[PDB]
RNA sequence: ACAGGUGCUGCAUGGCUGUCGUCAGCUCGUGUCGUGAGAUGUUGGGUUAAGUCCCGCAACGAGCGCAACCCUUGUCCUUAGUUACCAGGGAACUCUAAGGAUACUGCCAGUGACAAACUGGAGGAAGGCGGGGACGACGUCAAGUCAUCAUGGCC
């Protein structure tokens, strides 16, 4: 898992970019040529950057550190779900609250009123309620829970931050540089890969480049956990 | 602009002071010996902390229930205060009455205490924006739910008036069960009157 | 032997329903004599017309209270109350007519400030 | 000593009150932005009696207003049946007065960003806030009151 195959990336991809228009010069050396006023990343750099991020993780999963992972793009939203509940790892995927990790303190009242309602759902205290007011009180929690369901077990700030569409992201990524944590970033060609610990120079707009990526990422961590528990035992 | 909450409070959620029964000649007469007997008692006992007084009078003795912050002074060394004070209140009224003193569990919480408390800071020249805040967060550390405090006049004896309001919790006036708790007292600070208004909501 | 009740606005009525020859007496006297009004009697007599039995069945009523129009309506609504218990299936077709609906407009408050319920003194500049 | 003053100062004040206005508004913590006054939230697409709720959105929440709670009728039920009521001396009905029952867009069909909502229909006494009242937010007018009462000063 810490070594990504190179035909794959080809396959699922990820070498396409975003037309001539929109590109930014600073991908300049990551992006190889230009074909059809479409610009093409090159294999090389992606996959060496994307073997460094792997390394990276891995090591993090070893000590057990929670890296938050940022799914907001409709296509990312779910796989980031699936990936982030076998990894074992944080995610939000719906939406991106905006100074989520800078004003956490204030989420705290958040995270805990969505636990007690499952708490509440959990012991049966619908039936005491009204149907009215236990509808409404459910439908409370459903809102809630599509925005923090993911955080709500994180209790703390994240060590490592995952991204995809860093340039849809900006504001996390600003979040991430006010509070210093290493964040590790999915950037396309038009996205600004300013700001960020680790770059992958990598297509986001692919359903399928988007799957391959994240598995990547939640196998390198899974397998940092087992390596973990062979100290233990 | 603001209608008593006590008033309104009354007739659902809140009982009434005053609870005698009298015919319409009756009525004049006892409610004006009732109102005689509150300002006696209240002058007396002004140096004492007390609590809203609960006065009941049946044919002949009347009853009277008081609760106060300070039980012991009020009985004084066994009973002799209280025998003392029941004495004057037979001499004013008429068949022997009889007086009862239940002790409050929390001074804070009872609206009246801590006004007059501030009344008193503001009589002995404590800075009146001191005294809302740590009258206000005395209420916070016992567990009320929620104080308010305004006062209004000269505070430190400026010579234009202005009035000075302070909030910490859920006071909601317009919710009829809220159950909140007000009493006014006014503070004879040597420049000016200053008025006082506090608030307290224990809850429904 | 069917009986109910019926108000309108102020009155309450009492209507006895039963086979018989129809005469209708109101407050133990003939019901025209009693009302003086030819609406009052119309709509004392409105529901029965509107599926043709005006002398089916023996009507005793009495109503105190309210006033003269209002009594008519009363009775109106008390024969209804009684035709309905009596059958459920004229029920809907009575109910498509509204009569079995009680009224709910009353004389309102005098608002303090307002000469009337609503009347406000003019001011003229 | 003083008491006393409906003598002055409402432009020194407390308390009370009118007013914009029962208009839907006024803000606060934290987070973010700007050197800064300050901005955001509170804007925007829909919706409401409403900052009413809904969906998006660097905002996340809270207060105080709105709404709710309370009073009064409008259908029905229980309780008691006299000084009321008598349908046939009775307690059935009316009424009187202390409690509950109902109404909640609950249900059917639609229009609707698969949403809040709205449009019509059944039933019901009552349908969308069923009608009325009470409740008057931060503040605006140095607005009215020293002649309800209270108090600073002055006489």
């Amino acid at each position: 898992p810490t070594k990504i195959e190179m035909r794959d990336l080809l396959q699922a991809g990820a070498h396409f970019g975003h037309q001539t228009r929109f590109w930014n010069p600073k991908m300049g050396p990551y992006i190889f040529g230009a074909r059809n006023k479409i610009h093409i990343i090159n294999l090389e750099h992606t996959v060496k950057a994307f073997n460094e991020a792997l390394n990276y993780v891995n090591g993090l999963a070893s000590k057990k550190n929670k890296v938050l992972f940022v799914g907001t793009k409709r296509a990312a939203s779910g796989i980031i779900a699936e990936q982030a509940t076998r990894a074992g790892m944080p995610y939000v995927d719906h939406r991106w609250l905006g100074g989520m990790l800078t004003n956490w303190k204030t989420l705290r009242q958040s995270i805990n009123r969505l636990k007690e309602l499952e708490k509440q759902a959990e012991d049966g205290t619908f039936a005491k309620l009204t149907k009215r007011e236990a509808l409404e009180r459910t439908r409370d929690m459903q809102k809630l829970e599509r925005s923090l369901g993911g955080i709500k077990d994180m209790g703390g700030l994240p060590d490592a931050i995952f991204v995809v569409d860093v340039d849809h992201e900006a504001i996390a990524i600003k979040e991430a540089k006010n509070l210093g944590i290493p964040v590790i970033g999915i950037v396309d060609t038009n996205s600004n890969p300013d700001n960020v610990d680790y770059i992958i120079p990598a297509n986001d707009d692919a359903i399928r480049a988007v799957s391959l990526y994240v598995t990547a990422m939640a196998d390198a961590i899974i397998a940092g956990k087992e390596y973990a528990q062979t100290q233990a035992s | 602009q603001k209608v008593h909450p006590i008033g309104i409070r009354l007739g659902v959620v809140k009982k009434h002071n005053a609870n005698w029964y009298a015919s319409p000649k009756q009525y004049s007469e006892y409610l004006i010996n009732d109102i005689q007997v509150r300002e006696y008692l209240r002058k007396k006992l002004d140096s004492a902390m007390i609590s809203n007084i609960m006065i009941e009078r049946p044919t002949g003795a009347a009853k009277i229930t008081i609760a106060t912050a300070r039980p012991g002074i009020v009985i004084g060394k066994k009973g002799e205060d209280i025998e003392r004070l029941q004495k004057e209140l037979t001499k004013m009224m008429g068949v022997p009455a009889q007086v009862n003193i239940e002790e409050i569990t929390s001074p804070d919480l009872d609206a009246r205490l801590v006004a007059d408390g501030i009344g008193s800071q503001l009589e002995r020249r404590v800075m009146f924006r001191r005294a809302m805040k740590r009258a206000v967060q005395n209420s916070m550390r016992s567990g009320a739910k929620g104080i308010k405090v305004e006062l209004s006049g000269r505070l430190g004896g400026a010579e234009i008036a202005r009035t000075e309001w302070y909030r910490e919790g859920r006071v909601p006036l317009h919710t009829l069960r809220a159950d909140i708790d007000y009493a006014s007292v006014r503070a004879e600070t040597t420049y000016g009157t200053i008025g006082v208004k506090v608030w307290i909501f224990r809850g429904e | 032997r069917n009986y109910g009740t019926g108000r309108r606005k102020t009155s309450t009525a009492r209507v006895f329903l039963a086979k018989g020859t129809g005469s209708i007496v109101v407050n133990g006297k003939p019901l025209d004599e009693y009302f003086s009004r030819e609406t009052s009697r119309m709509v004392v007599r409105q529901p029965l017309e509107l599926l043709d039995s005006p002398t089916a069945y023996d009507l005793y009523i009495t109503v105190k209270g309210g006033g003269i129009s209002g009594q008519a309506g009363a009775i109106r609504h008390g024969i209804t109350r009684a035709l309905i218990e009596l059958d459920d299936t004229n029920k809907p077709a009575l109910k498509a007519a509204g009569f079995v609906t009680r009224d709910s407009r009353q004389v309102e408050r005098k608002k303090l400030g307002l000469r009337k319920a609503r009347k406000r003194p003019q001011f003229s500049k």
